[PDB]
């Protein structure tokens, strides 16, 4: 997985999450 | 204990223990402020605020007198903030690992642990603007001092002596702790002229405590603080903890969090070295 | 009980009762239409539709005859709609309340409880276009009347008696109720120079069932309605109810819902004072 | 019991109850603000501060959607103040009462019980500068109105209806309460020649929750307040209480104390009739 791209401070909280670009690839041994 | 708080979590008890151990291990190395600062005991979830008393700055006679004399305390109130970070997993990989009898991987949580530690350190050193919590370099009456060139002639020892002199005059003695930028930390290994020893060895004798470097400071700067209780303290509400959010689709999201605040009673126990150019 | 029906809920059985009391008390003070209209019994969840029969346009002897009488039913079918509103509750304060044993705060629910009642009033007064159910203002054969110039004293009583005569001529003699706009309410309750007449004591005698003010009516308008079980009724499938949506993030979302419908059997009862032509 | 808590006290357990009854009865007749404002429950001694969230500036379908709504909280923190007053009781008369078995006299307490209530009323109406808590008169976004020349008949009603229209245009329709100055109270209750109009019967109909007179307001001023749990509330940590200071000389000193605070959630509810510009 190649992301190819900070913590949050709040009082009440947050209603959402954060994600990133997986860009999955396959390799052989 | 686990699997009762989160019945719907796919992970089992042993996997949860491994996840917690991996999370704490990364933060253990990164945390640096707690080395020379004490900590208040966990207060539970009952309190969301704390009270701090700031002291900005006799009676020799025969038996007698009927009176009481007290000094002002400048009472103030504070609010505890919250910091959090999150990560995600997948289901097909877990199924494949269970089928092949291979242990699960929890690499992602390390990034979140590092990021939250790097924010806790910055909040301790520089403070928070929203809640108006002062930082170590922002308190009033911080007894500043100015530095000079450290490249040649070994003026570092004289600067340290002069900095300690002001605290000695202000009657603050005992153990001291010095934190400086990596650039200044490197130069201390130069040889001391006419003695032929390293100046760091001479400085350690005066300091009598650990000397460390932190990445939070960017420019050439340093701080020397007298170390004891009743001068400064750290109050924690909840330690590092991990929770499992409600599942969406087929994947599973998690989050980490912790709550901590800082209090400084005596502003005159600290001294800050400033570069003339800065 | 509510607790068994809704697991994974921080609120307990006792707190559910307190929430219900607040919701119903908030609805009671803002529910206006219920005063002059009776209620059909709670049908249940078995049916989603009702049938309405529209009616439009005794002998004294020693021994009775064998005759019977019938009318035109004109049966029609109506569906039952649904109304709802939602609110949210934060954590980190519910935990504090549990720790300190103090009672919980439920002030938020009243805001939604008022809005749902307002929407119900609007639906009753003006009707719904999606389900093509009729309303009081737009019903057919409403026996309209025209009024004007309520400023000068003595004009309102003449218009009221004129409307009452029209209602009487159609063999409808019974208690009447009056609903007026807020603007006309102020004109009724007004001080007239050189005459000093309250002008409502005379009117209150004839109406005998009440004059009310409704904010739904925007302009200058009013309605006079005969009160009876036969003329009109209101059918309720389920009353105000509260549900727990789920667990997003770490907070708790709730919803409130209600179902209701109205049936008008005899259109001729209602009389409407149309707005002035100008 | 009070006796075990306070030893070295001439007063007994029965006399403590009689003292409490007198104090509460004296407070009841002079406590004005309590009538149109509800009360928060007794929190306890656990907390010294409260949090206030400021709010400033329904769908009908067969199946509900999945959307939710939120607003701006803007949480703020408020501390709980304290008020007190004290009185003294002489000896050589308490002994006589004990000897003759006659009941004891407790007339003094009422004087302090009145003054503490007066101070509480002043704090509610105008606020405190030391703790920078807002008051009704100086709150932001109060939707002021201007009035003048109440001498001639019929002017007051127009101003009242004008204020009511301004309150209505902001989607605030509910019971209203009115508080006026003693000077304006006399002008309202006045005899007008050649017209003989009481001029309060018309006004009493619209307000529907009461018109009151308060001595705190010095000049010509008045307030119209919408009544509801959501709009405003009052929080009490501890109610009226009595304590025994000690034993100076041979007499006995006592003290009475109370704690209270006020929270205004929606500023737009209040409307103020500003004093005449002249």
């Amino acid at each position: 997985d190649i992301f190819m791209e900070g913590a949050k401070m709040d009082f009440q909280g947050s209603f959402d999450t954060e994600v990133e670009s997986s860009r999955r690839v396959n390799y052989t041994i | 204990n686990k699997s009762q708080l989160y019945p719907d979590s796919p992970l089992t008890d042993q996997d949860f223990n491994q996840l917690d151990q991996t999370v704490i291990e990364a933060a253990r190395r990164q945390l640096v402020g707690r080395r020379f600062i004490e900590l208040y005991g966990p207060l539970g979830r009952g309190m969301q605020s704390v009270f701090n008393d700031i002291f900005m700055e006799a009676k020799m006679d025969f038996q007698g007198s009927f009176d009481t004399e007290v000094e002002s305390s400048r009472r103030v109130n504070y609010t505890i903030p919250m910091l959090y970070k999150d990560f995600v997993l997948y289901w097909r990989d877990l199924e494949q690992s269970k089928a092949l009898d291979i242990p699960i991987d929890f690499s992602v949580a390390a990034n979140a642990a590092r990021d939250v530690a790097f924010l806790e350190d910055q909040m301790i050193f520089h403070g928070s603007k929203e809640f108006d919590i002062p930082g170590l370099m922002n308190v009033k009456g911080r007894l500043t001092h100015l530095i000079g060139n450290w490249y040649e002639s070994g003026n570092a020892f004289q600067d340290i002596v002069e900095a300690r002199n002001k605290l000695l005059e202000m009657n603050h003695n005992g153990p001291y702790a010095l934190v400086l930028s990596p650039e200044l930390y490197s130069l201390l290994h130069r040889v001391h002229k006419d003695t032929n020893v390293l100046e760091i060895e001479h400085v350690r004798e005066l300091i009598t405590a650990g000397v460390f470097q932190s990445p939070v400071l960017k420019g050439k700067s340093g701080v020397i603080v007298n170390t004891g209780r009743n001068n400064l303290d750290l109050a924690i509400s909840e330690d590092f903890e991990t929770a499992y959010l409600g599942e969406e689709g087929m994947n599973h999201p998690f989050r980490v969090y912790e709550t901590v605040v800082l209090r400084i009673k005596r502003p005159a126990a600290i001294c800050t070295l400033i570069d003339p150019e800065e």
